[PDB]
């Protein structure tokens, strides 16, 4: 009897008065997915709890509804290229924060440096040996 | 002016939120901090310092924002015999003194009552 | 009597270095370097996206 | 008398997993209008020794929040059910939170506690601030030595029979079969004797509770299941260096495998520094580590907990802005920009502040 009477209670189902101006997820999480983390399993059952509270856990209703895309993912490819533009050095620095924790010795980050700074080198000669066999 | 209630706290320690699925993925490194300013906001370097000069320093500075506090001021600066402004009581002697020499002062009182009011008439 | 009790006139100011200031400070030290750091490379850039762009 | 309140009742035997009501111990808080905290006890663990704890000056929690200390089903006062679903047993919490007119808490518990508390933040998350887990780990514990003592024991208390027994053939009984001193004494202050002194018995479900260890499978309370999901909220560990039940080496992986916001070791994962040996899962108990349990919860509290997952701290409320997700609104004509979240009263469902602060707003203007 609880357990119906609280679902029946206004109350206790209620947004908020602002809740229609906030930012609202029109997504389960079906979109876009986390393949390979090894809590892979417990996101889905997440998006299939979602799921069923959207529908009264009558999924029928699921069915015959109309499915959408997350339009919040909608021109992100174009919003960090921007950003890039903006700013790349702040763009590569926090896109490579948590990698750059682990620094790697002296010796590695100089070959690194080294075999890309003469792989260079070689690129510039040949584009130089192709304007001398345009002349 | 307006106090407001002593028993509530602040709204931001009764305001709260709760999460849902979907989460963001972002974990947050640092706190932001784009204006540089920490004003109104006391030294944490403050934290465990022993006691030294400034504490007898300062207590004069505020001492002598109260008219009682002048007085302490004057007369402990002028009329006591210490080496060093950093009083620390380690015994009750100087307390004791003080008090056996005052609750003694007031003996003989009962004593001198008795002498008027038996020197009055002589019962016989 | 401590109603009574009022306050003096304080100083109006102390000495301010004709050479000194906050965006151009006369010594050095790495918390203003840290401070045009962060100001180059921005602030943290939050996502607020539930995945990863890449 | 005031500070402690305790609600009294008898327990229910229940068919159904949904007519079930939870039992316990509630702690006024030192300010009329806190949040509330509602704490589990370790399984088959009284709750007042807790209170201590709780309600002790040094540590001051009670400042901070009201606290509720809460029996799980078949555990206590509370009703009896032989299933220990974590999602029934999540759902028993909110009924109870609807009885008592709470519209979301604080969690918190120790060991097993620590499990139940974080399922109903994972299967209500909405109405969850945050979680403190202390000395526990959403993992499956079915092989861990501390584990299999708690489900040795559980089994050798069935073989008693009150009826036939005097109560000095219980006492042989325990220090023979239970060595440990904890649990013994946990055991025998569970022991109760009903009215009219027709016979003793345990106040928690000894059948019940044996057959879900000794089968030892999913549904085993030492297991967490995968079917429990992720919780999307704030949460905190805690546990002691040298720990039984939560090995630094690996079992500090499940938290951020089952807790989406949780940072990592020295932000919300820490462990007390202490001295091997089986009586610190207590911490109550002992001083040095209650110290570091007890101010570790109240930063919890303080600045961490319900506190939206993008803002690093309670501070940041009101002067960080949180970028928005293109086409998350209804409103056509709307310029998309940062914003502030939203952080909600603990009660605001079952009081009218909002209705009430709205007109006082007009009056202003
Ligand atoms: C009678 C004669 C008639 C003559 C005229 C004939 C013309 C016919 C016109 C009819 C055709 C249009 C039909 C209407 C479409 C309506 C559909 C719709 O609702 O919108 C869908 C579509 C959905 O986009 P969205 O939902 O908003 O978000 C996109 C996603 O988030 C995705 O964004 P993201 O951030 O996640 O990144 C992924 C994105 C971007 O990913 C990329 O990386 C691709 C980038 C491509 C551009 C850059 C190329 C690289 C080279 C340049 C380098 C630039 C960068 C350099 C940076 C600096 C370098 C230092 O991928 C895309 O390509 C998005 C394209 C939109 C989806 C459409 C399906 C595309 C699949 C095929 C892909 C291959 C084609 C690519 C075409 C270019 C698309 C932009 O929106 C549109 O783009 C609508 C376009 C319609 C515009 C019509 C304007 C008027 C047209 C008439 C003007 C006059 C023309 C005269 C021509 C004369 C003859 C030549
Ligand atoms: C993929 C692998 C291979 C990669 C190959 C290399 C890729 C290209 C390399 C290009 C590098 C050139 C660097 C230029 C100087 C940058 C210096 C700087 O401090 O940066 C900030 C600087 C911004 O500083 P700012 O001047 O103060 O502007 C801020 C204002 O608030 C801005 O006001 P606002 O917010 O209102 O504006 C909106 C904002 C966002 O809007 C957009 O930018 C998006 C649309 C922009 C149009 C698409 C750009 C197409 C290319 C530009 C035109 C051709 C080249 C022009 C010459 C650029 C070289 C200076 O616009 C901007 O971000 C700045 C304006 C963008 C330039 C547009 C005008 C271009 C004409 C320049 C005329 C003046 C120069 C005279 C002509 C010089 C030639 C003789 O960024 C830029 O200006 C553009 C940088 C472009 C970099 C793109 C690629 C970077 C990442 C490459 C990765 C390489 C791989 C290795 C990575 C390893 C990681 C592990
Ligand atoms: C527009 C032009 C387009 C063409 C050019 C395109 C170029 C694209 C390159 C873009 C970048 C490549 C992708 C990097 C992903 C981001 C960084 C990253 O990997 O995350 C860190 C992550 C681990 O690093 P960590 O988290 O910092 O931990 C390290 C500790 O902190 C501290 O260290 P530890 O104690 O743990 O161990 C010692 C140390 C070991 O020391 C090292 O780091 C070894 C590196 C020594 C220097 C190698 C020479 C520099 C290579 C670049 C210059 C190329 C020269 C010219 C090439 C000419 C021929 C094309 O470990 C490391 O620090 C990292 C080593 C893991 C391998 C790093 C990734 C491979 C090297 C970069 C590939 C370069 C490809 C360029 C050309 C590709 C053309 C198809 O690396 C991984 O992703 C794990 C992947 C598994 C790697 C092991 C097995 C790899 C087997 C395939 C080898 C392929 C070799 C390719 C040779 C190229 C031709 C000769
Ligand atoms: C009074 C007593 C002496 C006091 C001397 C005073 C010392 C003052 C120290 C001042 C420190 C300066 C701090 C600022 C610099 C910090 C930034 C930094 O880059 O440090 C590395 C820093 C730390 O790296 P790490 O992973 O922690 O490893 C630290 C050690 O390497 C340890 O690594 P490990 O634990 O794995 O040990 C293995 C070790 C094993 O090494 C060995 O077992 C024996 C080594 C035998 C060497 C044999 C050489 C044979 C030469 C044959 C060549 C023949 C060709 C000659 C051509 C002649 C032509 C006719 O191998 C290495 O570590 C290789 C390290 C490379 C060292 C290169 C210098 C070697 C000689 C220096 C002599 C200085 C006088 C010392 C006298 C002491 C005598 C007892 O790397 C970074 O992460 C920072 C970013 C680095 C980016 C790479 C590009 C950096 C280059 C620019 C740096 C700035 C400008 C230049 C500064 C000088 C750089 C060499
Ligand atoms: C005419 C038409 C021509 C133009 C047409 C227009 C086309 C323009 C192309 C623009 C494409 C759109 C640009 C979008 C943003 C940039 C691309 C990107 O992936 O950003 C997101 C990516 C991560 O995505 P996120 O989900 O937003 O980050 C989440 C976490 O914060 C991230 O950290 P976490 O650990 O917390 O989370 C996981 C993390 C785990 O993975 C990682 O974090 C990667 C670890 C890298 C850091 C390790 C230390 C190495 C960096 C040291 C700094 C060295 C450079 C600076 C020093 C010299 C000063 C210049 O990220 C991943 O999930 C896997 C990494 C992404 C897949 C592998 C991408 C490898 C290449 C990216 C680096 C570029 C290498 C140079 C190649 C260019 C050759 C010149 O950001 C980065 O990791 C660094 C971006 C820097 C890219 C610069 C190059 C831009 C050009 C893009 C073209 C595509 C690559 C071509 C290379 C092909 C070689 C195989």
């Amino acid at each position: 009897s609880l357990h119906e009477k609280m679902q029946t209670d206004y109350l206790w189902v209620k947004d908020h008065s602002q809740a229609d101006s906030w930012a609202k997820a029109r997504t389960h999480g079906y979109n876009y997915i986390a393949h390979t983390v090894p809590n892979k399993k417990e996101r889905y059952e997440m998006i299939w709890r979602s799921m069923g509270k959207s529908t009264d856990w009558e999924l029928e209703k699921f069915r015959l509804g109309k499915k959408f895309p997350d339009r919040g993912n909608k021109r992100r490819w174009f919003k960090n290229l921007f950003r890039l533009i903006k700013n790349p050095m702040g763009y590569i620095f926090w896109k490579t924060y948590k990698a750059r924790l682990a620094k790697p010795s002296l010796i590695v980050t100089s070959m690194f440096i080294g075999f890309t700074l003469g792989f260079i080198k070689l690129k510039a000669q040949s584009i130089a040996y192709s304007k001398k066999q345009y002349a | 002016l307006q106090w407001g209630s002593l028993a509530e706290r602040p709204m931001v320690d009764r305001v709260m939120s709760t999460s849902t699925w979907p989460v963001p993925y972002y974990q947050r490194l640092f706190k932001a901090y784009p204006i540089r300013e920490k004003k109104d906001k006391m030294s944490l370097l403050l934290s465990d310092i022993d006691i030294d000069d400034t504490n007898w320093y300062q207590a004069k500075d505020f001492l002598r924002g109260s008219f009682r506090g002048r007085q302490i001021v004057d007369y402990v600066e002028n009329n006591i015999a210490s080496n060093t402004y950093i009083l620390i009581q380690q015994d009750v002697a100087n307390m004791a003194k003080a008090y056996v020499h005052d609750i003694c002062g007031y003996i003989d009182v009962a004593n001198k009552e008795n002498v008027r009011i038996l020197s009055k008439g002589d019962l016989i | 009597k401590e109603n009574t009790g009022s306050m003096k006139k304080p100083m109006a100011k102390a000495y301010e270095h004709p050479y000194n200031s906050e965006h151009h400070p006369l010594n050095f030290s790495a918390v203003k370097i840290a401070e045009t750091f962060h100001d180059f490379i921005g602030p943290e850039q939050v996502s607020p996206h539930y995945e990863s762009f890449a | 008398s005031r500070i402690i309140n305790h609600l009294r009742g008898d327990p229910v035997y229940q068919d159904n997993t949904k007519d079930v009501s939870l039992r316990g111990t509630f702690l006024r808080g030192k300010y009329d209008d806190l949040p509330t905290m509602i704490f589990f006890t370790e399984a088959c663990d009284l709750t007042a020794n807790w209170i201590p704890f709780f309600t002790n000056p040094q540590y001051d929690i009670l400042a901070h929040r009201n606290v509720w200390l809460l029996n799980p089903r078949n555990f206590g006062n509370s009703d009896r059910h032989p299933s220990f679903d974590l999602q029934e047993m999540s759902d028993d919490v909110m009924r109870f939170m609807y009885s008592q007119k709470i519209s979301m808490a604080t969690l918190g518990g120790h060991g097993i506690g620590g499990k139940i508390a974080l399922a109903v933040g994972c299967y209500h998350a909405e109405r969850v601030t945050g979680v403190f887990s202390i000395d526990s780990s959403p993992m499956d514990q079915r092989y861990h030595e501390a584990f299999k003592e708690f489900k040795g024991y559980v089994n050798a208390l069935t073989e008693i029979n009150f009826k036939t027994w005097s109560d000095k053939d219980v006492k042989v009984f325990l220090k023979e079969n239970i060595k440990d001193p904890k649990w013994r004494s946990i055991f025998t202050n569970n022991i109760s004797k009903n009215a009219k002194t027709q016979s003793d018995s345990f106040n928690f479900e000894i059948n019940y509770l044996n057959h879900n260890l000794n089968f030892n499978k999913a549904d085993s309370l030492g297991n967490w299941a995968v079917k429990n999901g992720i919780y999307t909220g704030r949460a905190h560990f805690i546990f002691p260096e040298y720990s039984r039940w939560v090995h630094l080496a690996t079992n500090t992986l499940p938290m951020h495998k089952v807790c989406a916001r949780v940072k990592g070791f020295g932000h919300d994962i820490f462990y007390v520094q202490g001295d091997e040996n089986p009586l610190n899962h207590w911490v109550y108990d002992f001083e040095n580590y209650a110290n570091v349990v007890a101010s570790k919860l109240n930063k919890f509290l303080h600045s961490y907990d319900g506190v939206h997952a993008l803002l690093k701290d309670r501070t940041e409320i009101g002067n960080f802005m949180i970028p928005d997700r293109i086409k998350s609104r209804n409103d056509s004509k709307h310029i998309y920009g940062d914003y502030s979240p939203a952080h909600l009263h603990h009660n605001w469902r079952f009081n009218h502040i909002y209705e009430k602060h709205d007109e006082l707003d007009k009056k202003l203007n």
